[PDB]
């Protein structure tokens, strides 16, 4: 880029947004990962900078595998299917969702480089409501926050062999990494930690940094 | 000629370049010689080593300058004469070292801040040989450097460009180049004589910014 | 067909790497671009605001209290109120800032910053302040006397409700470790002279912004955020 | 090249600089290491006749394996992480830092070729001081010749994989390789071994050759 | 797509190859060239550069003492002071100079030397000095009589202060092996004639620079350097 | 020859993809396009009827 400051170079790092350990024999035998900006602070900071955004998000499955405390490593073949916000999830392992003529699955082994495929822009609206100051549907029921415009899609990952894999446990580690990032109205940085990935809540430490009475460390006096 | 004190006459260059101004330049302040001590050359005298700009950090318009200006920018054009009468023999290498990381003999102790800041007073070589760094005198002529051989000549002169990857630095920490003078041929005399090397230092195209 | 063969790094995966890749919807025509208010195109917009330093930064300074220094008239003639450490990368009143929070994502930062105080007191209300601009490495001035060393103003808030004051270049981690990196440092000059109904107490208020010359570079991640654990936990899973 | 004196071509051979056989079982099970030129005196004596470098380093990282004294080698993945002069290093072998969305990892699997990056010009000024005449920072405890734009930056390898990874031991050689190099003020070629890679202390050898009073070896007179 | 077949010699680490790489951390901006002075481009540069000699090569030649040899009023009419082995390859006066520590590094070297000697003695000193030119293979001279065969030159060091001795095309290592390249001979040819107020024991230095003409190839690590275990070690860790 | 290496996402079976592909009886020159009546070339040709 230009500068380095620049929004699309400042946002478009490839950060880590899942990590399943999951551990599959002979519900549980896989994971699903709905696609959300809320996952790691790191990241999520820097997209709370900005109100609305309108990013493509490329997922960089990387799949290892390891043996528990047989000396080979099998290759075994995955899929990574994108479930957007529409039809059904798979229930089981091997039900018959997996199949679906329509969720985007991709077919990658573990000996092979990462799998990566590309989610669009992959709302209804013209940008991504970060920040949603209203209530979803129509009841009073509806939580504060939520936007069903926001949600970008799940990502239900199995492992396409049999079963009696035998205990080498299967380590997911999923990269999102925005692409064409165009931001809409900036905010103040958040300086107070989180509490949930819901909603924006705010408690504090107990004492300054970072507090909720004083965010920068106290000095002496102002004559310091 | 340089300042109100004329001291000098020249017009030998280093690094094709002659000074230019690439906030407060001094032209009249410290663009003047700053002759500092001249020193005993003998028979065993091994050498003499000034850190520039730190042998002016006491002296003059400059030496102010560097108190109330926390970054300076200045090169530099260098005198050394040695008067000795035509019964003297002898011969120096004014070598003029960008960056001389000096070497701590036989330790694996770095030099502290009590043998590379010296000043005015300049220093002595050690093992000269080696330019008290390890490498060699024997090579050192890819330096600027100039000869000074008391059967031919017996002054010299460098001018020493801005020598920083920075583009401005900060004078009480960091020294860009050392002045060194070593005798090469040491100085013969059938009596068994004091001859004395005076440099005069100055400074080209300073800048200074931040009072 | 084409005869190819393999480079040393062909199979990685490098994080910041960038080519085209592969869309899992293709044939999908995204919602158009309507114009949406306010774009930023680059954090230089971002940075070049101006947003309240926290000056009054001391102990029992709870909440909204520490943006603003009292003066009062009961104050020394030439009694230092305040000074602001030029800590941009560090603690300090500029830590929560627009400028310091977008180059604590950064590693060097270099360029003019811009200081704008503001009385906040009556109408009535006249004096001066003395606003010194130590430079970097310099001595912090105690005495309102040899505070006169570089660049300072006078500044009469009985005329003036609000100063400019340009902080010059500063080239920013050119030397992680600790040092002296300019101050603003502002005394007394007269007294507060507030009539018999206004009130004795009034305040300043301070803004800083980065000029069009202000240049970050090389990203980091932020230290700022950390620390324990979330509510809704693995509730996306 | 036009010859084979070129700077260009003198320099850019690549050169070993790393080489850690760190032990995973189940601080010590990983390695980083500070990319300095100081490393390896055949190169190190190179570098350092020139005053002000100015380089691309590349960065080969060869991962080979090897079985102590089972018998296939399992083919693990690997994760060279450059943390630059900036943010921390992982303190663990699976801490927090090595999910960093800032510091550019690279994810290279032991069956792969050699991983590669490109570690660009990374100071500070317009040039590598190889020699630093100064001290660092405001105190006399600074240290003599150590500039902090002079690190390039940091190294931390880590095996991805989980534990209970067997007794296969992991040597990691690491290739570096300047590359775009402009080299200014040439200097004499150092003559006297080398004390620390911090400094240029000097000692010399008992007796000639590369000795402190005499450099070449001593012939029986002048008109031998 | 596109048909690809891998060719023998896919997957490999050359160590010397130059593809264009993955850069590590894109979209940043280093900092620009700026003006530094004296910039090497060529290191036939470095190599023409003239250095010092060691001519005084003897045992309990202690450190200043090896570089200059002495003359004095003492020494035969034709006495034999020095003789410089051209071993540029090998051990001996011109293996610590710039021509031949450049070329230590390299196989095949070849092109016109240039000697220049400089008396040190006091102005009064005078006398001649003659500077033969042995070529390979040829005899070493003893006789100042027999030693006029090839290229010499009588050096009055009373007019003259430095001379000029060129020599000329070597070509280098085209025949690892001992063998006899080259030498230059300085025998006394009058006397050292100096007052009976100057010192009587004067001394001469001697430099050598390649010419344009020098050309280096093949390129093979230094024999100088190695030993031992090094200070902060895995400190870099 | 062709110096190339492999980006991440190398052999892997996305189901959306729309690559050309090796036909399995190449020289076959199957029945050209007898023009039948009612042909969509669009779902919302298939939409808009009542």
């Amino acid at each position: 880029g230009v500068s380095e400051t620049l929004v699309e170079n400042f946002l478009s790092r490839a950060a880590l947004v899942s990590k399943r350990s999951f551990e599959y024999k002979d519900d549980k035998n896989f994971f699903k990962w709905t696609i959300n900006t809320r996952s790691f602070v790191q990241l999520r900071r820097k997209l709370e900078l900005f109100t609305y955004l309108r990013f493509d998000a490329e997922i960089t499955i990387l799949t290892t595998v390891a043996v528990n405390g047989y000396m080979g490593l099998p290759n075994l073949t995955l899929q990574a299917m994108f479930v957007p916000t529409g039809a059904l999830t798979p229930e089981k392992q091997d039900s018959f969702h997996w199949q679906s003529g329509s969720n985007a699955s991709v077919f990658f082994k573990i000996s092979d480089p990462p799998a990566r495929m590309t989610i669009p822009f992959m709302c209804i609206n013209s940008a991504y409501s970060v920040f949603y100051d209203g209530f979803a549907g129509f009841e009073k029921s509806g939580l504060y926050g939520i936007n069903p415009a926001d949600t970008i899609g799940n990502l239900c990952v199995r492992i396409v062999n049999e079963h009696q894999p035998v205990g080498f446990t299967v380590t997911v580690r999923v990269y999102m990494k925005p692409k064409h990032i165009k931001a809409w109205a900036p905010r103040p940085p958040r300086t107070l930690p989180y509490m949930s990935i819901a909603n924006a809540n705010y408690k504090g430490k107990k004492r300054a940094p970072n507090a909720l009475n004083a965010i920068i460390g106290n000095r002496d006096s102002v004559k310091t | 000629k340089l300042g109100n004190s004329a001291i000098v006459t020249q017009e030998c260059c280093a690094y094709g370049e002659w000074p230019n101004y690439l906030p407060t330049q001094p032209e009249t302040a410290t663009d003047r010689f700053y002759t500092l001590k001249s020193v005993k050359w003998e028979a065993g005298s091994t050498g003499w080593w000034w850190k520039l700009p730190d042998a002016l950090n006491n002296i003059g318009m400059f030496g102010q300058n560097v108190q109330h200006h926390y970054l300076y920018r200045s090169g530099f054009l260098i005198h050394v004469q040695c008067n000795a009468t035509r019964f003297h023999q002898g011969a120096l290498l004014v070598v003029a070292i960008p960056e001389h990381q000096r070497g701590a003999h036989n330790t694996n102790t770095s030099p502290g801040f009590d043998d590379i800041m010296k000043g005015e007073e300049g220093g002595t070589f050690n093992h000269p040989y080696v330019l008290d760094d390890g490498t060699s005198l024997a090579c050192a002529t890819i330096f600027p450097h100039q000869w000074i051989n008391l059967r031919t000549n017996n002054s010299a002169t460098i001018v020493l460009p801005w020598m920083n990857a920075a583009p401005m630095d900060f004078p009480l920490r960091h020294n860009q180049w050392t002045l060194a003078i070593i005798p090469v041929v040491p100085l013969g005399t059938r009596t068994m004589s004091m001859v004395p090397i005076t440099v005069s230092i100055a400074p080209m195209c300073c800048e200074f910014n931040g009072l | 067909g084409v005869p190819t063969y393999l480079l040393p790094g062909s199979g990685q995966f490098l994080t910041t790497d960038d080519h085209s890749s592969a869309p899992v919807l293709p044939c999908f025509n995204p919602t158009p671009e309507m114009h949406i208010p306010g774009q930023v195109r680059n954090m230089l917009e971002v940075v070049q605001v101006e947003s309240m330093m926290e000056i009054n930064n001391t102990e029992s300074a709870v909440g909204m209290e520490r943006l603003k220094v009292d003066i009062s008239a009961l104050t020394d003639v030439d009694q230092l109120l305040f000074n602001i450490p030029l800590d941009i990368q560090l603690d300090g009143p500029l830590r929560n800032t627009l400028v310091g929070n977008i180059s604590r994502y950064y590693t060097h930062w270099s360029g003019s910053l811009e200081m704008t105080f503001m009385f906040c007191g009556s109408f009535m209300a006249t004096g001066k302040l003395i606003l010194c601009y130590t430079p970097p490495g310099g001595s912090c001035p105690t005495t309102r006397e040899t505070a006169m060393l570089g660049t300072h103003i006078v500044w009469d808030f009985g005329l003036q409700s609000s100063v400019t004051l340009i902080i010059p270049w500063i080239s920013g981690s050119h030397y992680s470790t600790n040092a002296n990196v300019g101050y603003v440092t502002c005394f007394m000059q007269t007294n507060l002279i507030v009539p018999s109904e206004s009130s004795d107490t009034c305040s300043l208020i301070g803004f800083i912004a980065a000029k069009d010359d202000f240049s970050l570079r090389l990203m980091r991640d932020s230290p700022d955020i950390g620390i324990d654990h979330l509510h809704a936990a693995e509730a996306a899973y």
